[PDB]
Formats: C-alpha cells, sequence, structure tokens
C-alpha cells in the first residue's frame, strides 16, 4: 500500500499520475522525503501496534475524512485521465503544516 | 555401620524368603552389597532422603501383587539401575498401571470447565470484520411496554452488538 | 527436589527486582547483570550444595552521571541480606552503625521474617540518612512489569517549581499519592516530591499526569 | 401454509424423540456426565439447547415460507417495530417459559403440577409450550405464561426503585 | 457401631478399658455390669455418604394411584405391569437412576447397566 | 462535563438483568465498595513457554490449589491395639517390619484412609503426607504409613508419653483432620480450565486467533499467587480491584477498576463514551485511595458545608 521508491523498480509510481514525475526518477532530495516519512510511518505502526494489543481498527474519534475527501471529490468533480497538478514536495510539506497547525493548547512553554 | 548392615539384612530376608532359593547365596550377597553401595552413592547415609528410596524398593519387593518382581531382579533388572529409575509408578504392577492412566484421563477431563457454545447464524453481519457469524441469543431486559432486546455478538472474532 | 530449589529460585527472583529497582531510581548499574543465569547465581553463590550464603552478595552502588546531573546529593547506597528469619535489634544495630560508619543515607534492608518493633522503633535513627525494609515475597515479583501500572519518573524541586509557577496552582489541589504505596516504597520517594507519570491513553497515546507525594 | 405447518409439527416432534431419546440415556445410568457442571445440569443443559434449536429452526422455517406481501413482514423489515422473534413466536411456537433459567420447578412434591403423574421430566411435564398463539393453549401453557410475566414485572417494579437511589 | 444397652436396665452403654488384661470393657455407668467388646471398633464418623435413594417402601406403594404405570417386566416374575419412580433421596448431585417395583414379584430392580 | 458524564452513566441503569453476580447489585458493590466480594474469582495466565501443556495446566493447578487433610479424608476409623509392636488388624502386618528394620506410648491406635484418585490428582504421593504429619509434631506422635502401592493407603499413629484417651484423641483428630494444610494456599478454592483465545500478532505481521490455556477460581489472594514458579507475573488480573491497588499501585487500581466498570456496563445496553467513565473512575480514585460515594465515605473531606 505505502511503499513507494522514486529510484528503484518495483514499487516505483507510473509517471502516467504525474506531469512532473517522469524526469523526478532518480532525484535523491525527493526519495530521502519519501523515505523519511516512511520510516515516521512505520514508528507509528509499532507505536499503534504497542498501545493497542489487540488489533481493532474501529475506534471512537473527532472529525471524519473519508466522506470529507468524498465530497471534495463530487464537488470539484475529479476525472479519471489527467495527472494532478500536485507535487510531492507541496504534500509532503502541507501535511507537516496542517500538523502543526492543530491547536488545542495556547502556550508558550516547555511543558505547554 | 548400622545402615549398612540393617539393610544387607534386609535384602538377606528378602532374597531368602523368596521361593527362588539362593543356592547362589554368595552370588545373592554380591547382589546385596552392589544393591546397597549403589543405594548410599545418592546419599551415604548423610541425607534424609536415604530411607525413601529403600522403602519404595523394599516394598516393591514385599508387595506381591507382584511376586515376579522378585524373579526378575534376581535374573536380571540390576541394581545401580535401580536407584536412578524412580520408576515406582512403573513397576509392579502393570494393571495397577492401566489403573493409574485411566485415573489420570479422568482428572485431566473433569479438571476442564464450562464451555456454553454459542450457536451461530448468518443472519446478521459482524462490525468488526463484518462476517455473517453472528453468535446471536435472545432475551428480554426492559419494561412491559416492548419485546426482546435482539442481542447480538459476532464469534468470528468477538464483536458485540445489539440491532435497534 | 522438595522446595530447596523454590526457595533459590525466589531468591534469585528477589535479587533480580532488587537491581532493577536500584537500577531505575538512577543508580548505575549494568543492565546485563540484572539477565544473570538461576543456575550461575547458583553456583556462584551457594556454598556446598544448597544453601546459599545471604550474607555476603549485598553490594553497594553509586550515582549514575545523569543522576549526579539531576540532582546534586546522593552518596551511595548498600544493601543487605540477613540470615536470621526474624531481625535482631543488635544485628540491625551492628547494621546501621556500619552504614554511619562507612557515612551513607539510604538503608535498603532484606529481612527473612518479622521484626520487633524494638528494632523499629530506631529505625528512623541518624538523620539525614534514610532506612528501609523490604520483604522477598514483597519484592519476589517487579512491580513495574505488570503492565497495567503506568511509567514512573522522578522529578527535580527545580522542575517542581516550574510546574507549580506554570499551571498557577498552589501545592494542595494537585492530586496525591499515599507514602505507603506499593510505586511509592518502589520509588524510594518522601514527602514533597512531585511524580510524573505516563499512561497509554486511549484517545491519545501518550498523557500527562502528576502526583504529589502525601 | 399447511406444509410448512405439519414441517413445524415434526420438527418440534423429532426434537422431542431426540430429548426422549437422551432421557432413556439418562434413566439408564450411562451418560457423559460433562466436565465442569453436575449430571442433572449437564441433562439441563442439553434439554435447553435441543429446545432451543428446535424454536429457532421453526422460525426460520416460517420466516423464509412467509410471503413478499405480507404487511407484517413488510413492517418488520422496514424496520420500525417487532422482529424475527416477534413474528416466530406469535407464529409458531413459544418455547419453554422459565424463571431464572431454571425451567419450571417442582413446587408440589415430585412433580411440576398437581394433574401429571409422578416424576417426570418430558416437554409436556415441565412444560416447554409446544402451540403457537393462533391455534391457542393448554392451560398448563397458559400458567407457564402467567408465571414467567409475573416475575418479570416483580423484578421491574423493585430495580425501578434501586435504580433511582444510585442515580441520585 | 450399634449402641448395646445393660440388659439389667436399659442404659447407654459406655466403652472403658481394662487396666491390665487389655480389652475394652462396656461396663455401664448405672449398675454394674459388664461386657467384653467384639471388636476394637469404637468410634466412627463417615464424612462422606451416597445413601437414602431406594428405601420408605411399603408393601402396598402401587396401591397409590398417583405414580404412573410402565410395561417393562419384573426380571424375576415377568409379569408386565410395573410401578417405576425415582430416587427417594434428594440431594443436588442425586443421579436419575430410577426405580422399578412390581406387584407380582413384589420385587425392587434398577435399570442401570455399567 | 461531570453533570453530562453523570446522566450518562445513570440512563442506562434501568434497562438492567436481575453463576457469576451481575447486574445491579454487582454495580453497587462495585461503586460502593464495601470491604467484600462475593466473587473472588481471579485470572491468571500460564507461562507464554508452556502454550496447550494439559499436564502443565494441571500441575500448576495442584500447585495452586490449597487442601486438607478432609479433601482426601474418607475413612478415619479407631481402634484398641494393646501390642505396641504387633497389630491385631491382620492386614497392617507388614508395614510393622516395613517402618521396623520410643515405646512409652498408649495403646490406642488412630488409623486413617484416603483415596488413591483423590491422592494423585493433585499429584502427590502418601510418603511426604506421613513425613509431614510427623514432622508437624515429632514429639507426641509415633507415626507409621505404608507404601503408596498398597491396595488401601494407610495410617498408624499413636500418641507417646512416658485411662483418658478417647476424648483426646478425638480432639487430636478432629484438629488434625480441620487445621494441616497440605499444599497451595488456603483461602483459594476449585480452580478449572477454559480453552481460550487470544488476538496475537502473526509472525508474517498480521493477526491470528490463537488458543491458549487459562485458569480460573473461586478465592481471592495476591501477596502469593505469583510467587510460584512458572506462571506470567505480569498478565494477572483479578476482579478484586481493592487488592490490585494494595499489591500494585492506585494508577493500577484505577485502570483494573475501569476495566471492571467497562465489562459490567458494557454487558449489556453497550455503550457511552469512555471519557464520561473514565472522568467518574478518576474523579472516585483522586485522594490517595479508594472512596466511595456514600454518607460517609467522600463527604468526610475538605469538601464544602453545603454540598
Ligand atoms: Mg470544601
Ligand atoms: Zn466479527
Ligand atoms: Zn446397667
Ligand atoms: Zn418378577
Amino acid at each position: 500500500r505505502y511503499r513507494v521508491d522514486l529510484l528503484n523498480t518495483d514499487h516505483t509510481l507510473d509517471p502516467s499520475l504525474l506531469e512532473s514525475g517522469s524526469e523526478i526518477l532518480g532525484d535523491l532530495k525527493l526519495q530521502v522525503l519519501l523515505d523519511e516519512e516512511y520510516k515516521q510511518l512505520v514508528k507509528d505502526r509499532k507505536f499503534l501496534r504497542e498501545v493497542f494489543v489487540d488489533g481493532e481498527a474501529n475506534w471512537p474519534l473527532p472529525v471524519n475524512i473519508r466522506r470529507i475527501i468524498q465530497n471534495a471529490q463530487q464537488t470539484f468533480h475529479i476525472d479519471h485521465t489527467k495527472p494532478s497538478d500536485l507535487t510531492i514536495k507541496d504534500i509532503v510539506l502541507g501535511v507537516k503544516d496542517l500538523q502543526e497547525n492543530l491547536l488545542v493548547l495556547r502556550g508558550k512553554n516547555e511543558i505547554i | 555401620h548400622k545402615l549398612r548392615d540393617q539393610v544387607l539384612k534386609a535384602l538377606y530376608d528378602v532374597l531368602a524368603k523368596e521361593s527362588e532359593h539362593p543356592p547362589q547365596s554368595i552370588l545373592h550377597t554380591a547382589k546385596a552389597i552392589e544393591s546397597e553401595m549403589n543405594k548410599v552413592n545418592n546419599c551415604d547415609t548423610n541425607e534424609a532422603a536415604y530411607k525413601a528410596r529403600y522403602r519404595i524398593i523394599y516394598s516393591n519387593v514385599i508387595s506381591k501383587n507382584n511376586p515376579d518382581l522378585k524373579h526378575k531382579i534376581a535374573n536380571g533388572d540390576i541394581t545401580p539401575e535401580f536407584l536412578a529409575t524412580c520408576d515406582a509408578k512403573d513397576l509392579a504392577p502393570a494393571p495397577l498401571k492401566q489403573k493409574i492412566e485411566e485415573i489420570a484421563k479422568q482428572n485431566l477431563y473433569n479438571a476442564q470447565g464450562a464451555t456454553i457454545e454459542r450457536s451461530v447464524t448468518d443472519r446478521f453481519t459482524c462490525g468488526k470484520c463484518k462476517e455473517k457469524k453472528v453468535s446471536y441469543y435472545q432475551l428480554q431486559t426492559r419494561s412491559a411496554d416492548e419485546p426482546l432486546t435482539t442481542f447480538c455478538t459476532c464469534e468470528a472474532c468477538g464483536n458485540r452488538w445489539k440491532f435497534s | 527436589d522438595q522446595e530447596n530449589e523454590r526457595n533459590i529460585s525466589r531468591l534469585w527472583r528477589a535479587f533480580r527486582t532488587v537491581k532493577e529497582m536500584v537500577k531505575d531510581r538512577g543508580y548505575f548499574i549494568t543492565q546485563e547483570e540484572v539477565e544473570l543465569p538461576l543456575e550461575d547465581f547458583k553456583a556462584k553463590y551457594c556454598d556446598s550444595m544448597g544453601r546459599p550464603q545471604r550474607k555476603m552478595m549485598s553490594f553497594q552502588a553509586n550515582p549514575t552521571e545523569e543522576s549526579i546531573s539531576k540532582f546534586p546529593d546522593m552518596g551511595s547506597l548498600w544493601v543487605e541480606f540477613c540470615d536470621e528469619p526474624s531481625v535482631g535489634v543488635k544485628t540491625m544495630k551492628t547494621f546501621v552503625i556500619h552504614i554511619q560508619e562507612k557515612n551513607f543515607q539510604t538503608g535498603i534492608f532484606v529481612y527473612q521474617n518479622n521484626i520487633t518493633p524494638s528494632a523499629m522503633k530506631l529505625v528512623p535513627s541518624i538523620p539525614p540518612a534514610t532506612i528501609e525494609t523490604f520483604n522477598e515475597a514483597a519484592l519476589v515479583v517487579n512491580i513495574t512489569h505488570h503492565e497495567l501500572v503506568p511509567k514512573h519518573i522522578r522529578l527535580s524541586s527545580d522542575e517542581k517549581r516550574e510546574l507549580l509557577k506554570r499551571y498557577r496552582l498552589k501545592e494542595s489541589q494537585l492530586p496525591r499519592i499515599q507514602r505507603a504505596d506499593p510505586v511509592a516504597l518502589y520509588l524510594g520517594l518522601k514527602r514533597g516530591e512531585v511524580v510524573k507519570i505516563i499512561r497509554k491513553s486511549e484517545t491519545s497515546g501518550r498523557y500527562a499526569s502528576y502526583r504529589i507525594c502525601m | 401454509d399447511g406444509p410448512t405447518m405439519r414441517e413445524i409439527t415434526e420438527t418440534i416432534a423429532e426434537a422431542k424423540k431426540k430429548v426422549l431419546d437422551v432421557t432413556k440415556e439418562a434413566q439408564a445410568n450411562l451418560l457423559t456426565a460433562k466436565h465442569g457442571m453436575t449430571l442433572r445440569e449437564s441433562f439441563e443443559d442439553n434439554v435447553v439447547r435441543f429446545l432451543n434449536e428446535a424454536r429457532d429452526k421453526a422460525g426460520r422455517l416460517a420466516e423464509v415460507n412467509l410471503k413478499d406481501l405480507n404487511n407484517v413482514k413488510q413492517m418488520v423489515m422496514a424496520g420500525s417495530k417487532g422482529s424475527f422473534i416477534n413474528i416466530a413466536q406469535m407464529s409458531a411456537c413459544v418455547g419453554q417459559q422459565s424463571v431464572e433459567g431454571k425451567r419450571i420447578a417442582f413446587g408440589f412434591v415430585d412433580r411440576t403440577l398437581p394433574h401429571f403423574s409422578k416424576d417426570d421430566y418430558s416437554p409436556e411435564s415441565k412444560g416447554f409450550v409446544e402451540n403457537s398463539y393462533l391455534r391457542g393453549l393448554t392451560p398448563q401453557e397458559f400458567f407457564f405464561h402467567a408465571m414467567g410475566g409475573r416475575e418479570g414485572l416483580i423484578d421491574t417494579a423493585v430495580k425501578t426503585a434501586e435504580t433511582g437511589y444510585i442515580q441520585r | 457401631t450399634t449402641f448395646r444397652f445393660c440388659r439389667d436396665c436399659n442404659n447407654m452403654l459406655y466403652p472403658r478399658e481394662d487396666k491390665e488384661n487389655n480389652r475394652l470393657l462396656f461396663e455401664c455407668r448405672t449398675c454394674s455390669y459388664v461386657e467384653e467388646a467384639g471388636s476394637p471398633l469404637v468410634y466412627r464418623h463417615e464424612l462422606i455418604t451416597n445413601i437414602g435413594e431406594t428405601a420408605g417402601v411399603v408393601q402396598d406403594i402401587g396401591s397409590d394411584p398417583t405414580l404412573p404405570r410402565s410395561d417393562r417386566e419384573c426380571p424375576k416374575c415377568h409379569s408386565r405391569e410395573n410401578v417405576f419412580f425415582q430416587s427417594q433421596q434428594r440431594r443436588k448431585d442425586t443421579s436419575m437412576v430410577l426405580f422399578f417395583v412390581c406387584l407380582s414379584c413384589s420385587h425392587i430392580f434398577t435399570s442401570d447397566q455399567k | 462535563v461531570g453533570v453530562l458524564a453523570a446522566q450518562s452513566i445513570g440512563e442506562p441503569a434501568t434497562q438492567m438483568t436481575l453463576k457469576v453476580t451481575s447486574g445491579v447489585p454487582r454495580l453497587k458493590e462495585i461503586l460502593n465498595v464495601a470491604k467484600n466480594m462475593k466473587t473472588p474469582s481471579l485470572t491468571v495466565y500460564l507461562e507464554p513457554g508452556h502454550a496447550a501443556d494439559q499436564e502443565q495446566a494441571k500441575l500448576i493447578r495442584s500447585a495452586i490449589e490449597h487442601t486438607t487433610l478432609k479433601s482426601v479424608t474418607i475413612a478415619s476409623e479407631i481402634y484398641y491395639d494393646p501390642d505396641p509392636r504387633s497389630t491385631v488388624i491382620p492386614e497392617d502386618e507388614e508395614i510393622i517390619q516395613l517402618h521396623f528394620s520410643f515405646d512409652q506410648q498408649s495403646p490406642w491406635l488412630l488409623r486413617l484412609e484416603l483415596d488413591r484418585a483423590a491422592m494423585n490428582d493433585k499429584d502427590l504421593t502418601m510418603g511426604q503426607v506421613g513425613e509431614r504429619i510427623k514432622q508437624t509434631f515429632k514429639n507426641d506422635l509415633f507415626v507409621i504409613w505404608s507404601e503408596d502401592n498398597d491396595e488401601k493407603l494407610i495410617i498408624r499413629c499413636r500418641v507417646v508419653r512416658p485411662a483418658e484417651e478417647d476424648h483426646m484423641l478425638k480432639k487430636i483428630e478432629n484438629t488434625m483432620l480441620e487445621n494441616i494444610t497440605l499444599r497451595g494456599v488456603e483461602n483459594i478454592e476449585r480452580v478449572v480450565m477454559m480453552k481460550y483465545d487470544r488476538k496475537v500478532p502473526s509472525p508474517t505481521g498480521e493477526y491470528v486467533k490463537e488458543p491458549e490455556w487459562v485458569l480460573e477460581t473461586d478465592g481471592v489472594n495476591l501477596s502469593e499467587v505469583m510467587t510460584v514458579p512458572g506462571i506470567d507475573p505480569t498478565r494477572i488480573y483479578t476482579n478484586s480491584f481493592i487488592d490490585i491497588m494494595e499489591v500494585l499501585g492506585i494508577e493500577a487500581g484505577r485502570a483494573a477498576l475501569y476495566k471492571e466498570v467497562y465489562n459490567v456496563i458494557a454487558s449489556d445496553g453497550s455503550y457511552v463514551n469512555y471519557r464520561h467513565m473514565a472522568l467518574l473512575v478518576d474523579v472516585m480514585t483522586t485522594q490517595g485511595g479508594l472512596t466511595s460515594v456514600t454518607r460517609h465515605g467522600f463527604n468526610r473531606s475538605n469538601t464544602g458545608a453545603l454540598m
């Protein structure tokens, strides 16, 4: 599901999915970014398997993701053919942007 | 030398008392001294467990059931083997043996407990694994203004739920 | 064999639990030392066939570099296993005089069975040195390795003062923890100390918490 | 449908036959004597499991026979009120009424009610309910039905005061 | 195990031991009658019993109408009539063994075959 | 939030049912401790090195469960045997020279017989229990016992001291039957083995329902049950949350208490959000100790007089 390897063979993306995807095949910087977020995800997987011994998927949580991206699809009318105008750089920075921008506790000190 | 004379006299008695007579009395006291000198090799009359193994082998000989232990111990089944055996359950006799394994089977069964079996059907669908292996069960809880609850549980994974 | 072997095994496990207690209280022990094999301990500390000689394998220990980095005042600690079933007043008197002569401030004592209150009355003597007693059967099992108890961690008085001036509390509304708690005797803390506790929460995983010793 | 009615009848009948076979095996003293519980308790577990399997197999057959223009089937798979258990309960069989899991206790000496002969554990004897609602009842089944209902009413009327106290 | 009474005076006999002849002599505590004991058994506690399923039989059990009737025969007289009924002991672990009493042979027999 | 939590936890208590105590009185006893249990059940998992070894499981149950003499006593008779070194009973005569290969004793024989099956179900032989009854006095009781392999296991004992026999010997009989422990730990009763399963991470990296063997009981102790070998000391668990508090610590106590109340209210009519139940559990535990919400319990605190 999640392994992407921009210079290797088996888990390589199809460059029909991105216009700026053919030429970047083999770039070191993008590969380093993908590998470090991959390591982030696998350490998260280890953490979750620790904090639930059973392996239950369904859990109570705040705001849904599935339906909100579903209505995003059906409002901005995605097609089945056009490679997106996205960049890997934009995605991997914007997720960490939103990650810090979630703000529950206003404060300044180390403990907060 | 009280123990090393007393057990030697005990083996003198329990080998002369046999229907297998001792004309090879020198062979039989050689067997007795071999028995006692391997018998001390656990303890050397310095451990309290000496008398226990002696009581085991002694009353196994004087058991009758069986008397054939005397014949097999005089015609073989050497005495330094029969400290390290500890085969008291294993010998004298085999009908009592097969009795003991029937007893052990009965106890191992009876120590098992309650295993209510939760009859299943495919009528509903689980929440966790979404399988139709619903360990359903039916009962009434609330007041008179309604029928039963339609209690639910999945047996494929363990997921309990309820239907409205 | 009879219960000689399980007595040896229980002493081995108690020795284990004491070693990890001294480790996670912050004193420099090799972590490999706690998985010493049972047969190796049996060969190492039995006299001839089955008798462990509990007086001699008692040992000294020193604070870690990180322990000195956090706190400026821990002298060396010293442990003991008597062989007497109940504990004699003169025996523990010689023990506490040895502690004072060797200039230690933490008393770590293990009793086989009950101790007379005439020994217990002079236990809180010689301040600032502190004395503690454990049972082997109370320490046959390392309590932290039970999965239900969360992690525990100690604080500095500086960090406590920082916490109080940050959350604008005053020393009393913060939730308590009894001195006679098993984790309290495990950490050896006294009154006025603050314990941070991290447990595996089910809506955020890691979750801060705080207790004050009373 | 009448052929489905006689299928319900023979299903209950073969359940009674297997119950009679198990009772005969008990009465000739050779049984498993299942682990954990007592000999009588295993006998009770057996007969309860057999009769519940009879009841819901009958209910499954009745529901799958029932037509697509049946309005109360339309009601129940439409949702709001009633259930499969409701339809089966009203239409095919009731199942053994009971108080606290055990079936209807030996109130009088040696038997259940004074109206049968002595020392019986048959589904009539303890009073497994044979009939549905529609064909009627026998007075014994009427009495056992009143027993289970009255138990429900008394437990509700005590538990309401206790739950009010603990809530407050 | 029974409790003998002094034949001179119907009173509870007690065991008491001879001082030198080493025999139990049941001496009466009322009168001076004494009697030697047949066995060295004196007292018996019996912490486990399983008994009482059978008795209470009168010679006309079948005269009562309420007992059910069957067609298994008595295996002495071969008459097909019978009266059957369960155990007369009621513990929470008594068995579903049955007792069959007839009128012709007037005999009690069971249905166990272990 | 606490008021909303209170009303949320209060709503489904009206839809309750009434083996193992459940329902309203179990909920009331849990919420309103009552240093009293009515169900002393404790769960024990084995060492994971023993997965499905039934002989190991019965060895463990034999190690843990307390028994008495009355667990194995059936035949308990009394005798007058005049000769101290020759039996009047013709069956016990070889045992005289079995123990004979210290005279000034009463010529009164107490005699005990046990069951073979009820002896070795718990895996004890008679020699060590004859040793045990020998060593518990060694001064007053001259104690003789047979071999294991005899058809009827017998104990022969006498009172030794250098008229007035029957009532003394009867009381000593009653004492040895009522008091002498054999193995295990007392206040623990019959123990049974369920074939549970457990969701376990697969070695290839998935999950699998894998069987294992467990121990359940009808008695409560904590200070001794992790001591015995072959036991996981970590994953032990008991319903009796006060003992878990006392042995482990208050954080483990509030975790166990929340687990117990979640099981009881999730038996039917489930569910509620975790936060309400957690708030209740932690506000009831946040005083360094357990505190039932009674007229006396939480109210006798530094709390304002009008509430
Ligand atoms: Mg106030
Ligand atoms: Zn499921
Ligand atoms: Zn008289
Ligand atoms: Zn006949």
